[PDB]
Parts: structure tokens; C-alpha cells; sequence
């Protein structure tokens, strides 16, 4: 019936995984230091 | 924060990550008990979720009982949100070493739109504990039982799990 307008497979996601970003500083926070990488 | 961008792919919600630890015990560990939650922050497409969770350790790499919960914005990852409160989960209890290949999966599947169940999906959670981990999937209207099978299908399918892998669904409220 009624399809979601934005809709990916999980192959269609890791295709638009980026190798060069930047890290989001939402995670820059001493709280998040155990689960940075 | 979330903005949608021309060059980039959108999701059909903004989702935000959430971060939870808990130490659990006065006899248990030296330090006292302890809980807390906090937001990690809100993402639009699905190359600003790879920015998010490129840059977040694997869960089955977590220590002591700590939780990612990846919900839609706006919806507090705690059962009494006015968006939960009437849902449920399907549970996936998990041996150690297999929740960071399933919780991919799952939220892959859940960002991607492959649900398939319009609005209803809520979040999803995966949960480290010492002998095991859990890993569910909220969802609004826990007596929706077509919605709730149309998910289990969903995770047999993409979550790749052996056959013997036993889901359960609980009704939030069932725990009162």
C-alpha cells in the first residue's frame, strides 16, 4: 500500500557511509569518553 | 543538530541517540548505586547517523550495564512517554559477542523505513548486561497485533539470527 517517501536498504545505507567525516560534537562531551571511538 | 541538506539523503524521521549507564549495587561494586541517561544528540539523513555512530564504540564493547537507545525525536526513550505508553517491544535476548552486528542490523532496518507499519515504530534499544545483551524494538500500539507481527516478520528477516533464537513481545504497562 503505502510506501514511506524515503525508504533504504541496508546496502543502499553503508553505500552512503562517508570514510571522511568529522566527529559530531554533540558526542564531544567528557560524559561520552567510555563510548567514543 | 539535525538539518535537512540538499547533497545529503534524508530519513523519513529525525532520530536521536541516547545513552544510559547504571551502577547497579552497594554490595555489588565499592561506589554506590547510580543511574543516569543522556541524550547523545539528533540527526536528519543517513550520513549524519554514519557520523553519529561511526564515532560510537560497538555495543558488545560496552562494560557493566549500559544501554544505546536510538528513538524518534521527541520521544523520551522510557515507557511512560505519552508516545509509548499505550506501545510494546519485541525482545531478543542475545550470548555475548552477537548484539553489535544485530543492533546494526536492526537500526539499518529501522532508519531505512523497513518496517513497513507507518508511524507505529517508536525506537529501539540494546541493552548490555554481564551474561547477556537484549536488543528490542518499541512500537506505539502494543494491541495493534497486525503491526506486531508485521515487525516480527521484519526482524526475522533482516536481523539474520539463528533459527533457534527465541522474541518475546511485552506490553509496557504489563510490568505494573
Amino acid at each position: 500500500y503505502k510506501l514511506a517517501d524515503y525508504r533504504y536498504g541496508r546496502e543502499e545505507m553503508l553505500a552512503l557511509f562517508l570514510k571522511d567525516n568529522k566527529i559530531p560534537s554533540d558526542l564531544l562531551d567528557k560524559e561520552f569518553l567510555p563510548i567514543l571511538q | 543538530g539535525p538539518h535537512m541538506l540538499e547533497a545529503e539523503h534524508p530519513l523519513q524521521y529525525n532520530y536521536t541517540f541516547w545513552y544510559s549507564r547504571r551502577t547497579p549495587g552497594r554490595p555489588t561494586s565499592s561506589q554506590s548505586y547510580e543511574q543516569n541517561i543522556k541524550q547523545i544528540g539528533t540527526f536528519a539523513s543517513v550520513e549524519q547517523f554514519w557520523r553519529f555512530y561511526s564515532h560510537m564504540v560497538r555495543p558488545g564493547d560496552l562494560t557493566g550495564h549500559s544501554d544505546f537507545h536510538l528513538f524518534k525525536e521527541g520521544i523520551k526513550p522510557m515507557w511512560e512517554d505519552d508516545a509509548n505508553k499505550n506501545g510494546g517491544k519485541w525482545i531478543i535476548r542475545l550470548r555475548k559477542g552477537l548484539a553489535s552486528r544485530c543492533w546494526e542490523n536492526l537500526i539499518l532496518a529501522m532508519l531505512g523505513e523497513q518496517f513497513m507499519v507507518g508511524e507505529e515504530i517508536c525506537g529501539a534499544v540494546v541493552s548490555v548486561r554481564f551474561q547477556e545483551d537484549i536488543i528490542s524494538i518499541w512500537n506505539k500500539t502494543a494491541s495493534d497485533q497486525a503491526t506486531t507481527a508485521r515487525i516480527r516478520d521484519t526482524l526475522r528477516r533482516v536481523l539474520n539470527l539463528p533459527p533457534n533464537t527465541i522474541m518475546e513481545y511485552k506490553t509496557h504497562t504489563d510490568s505494573i
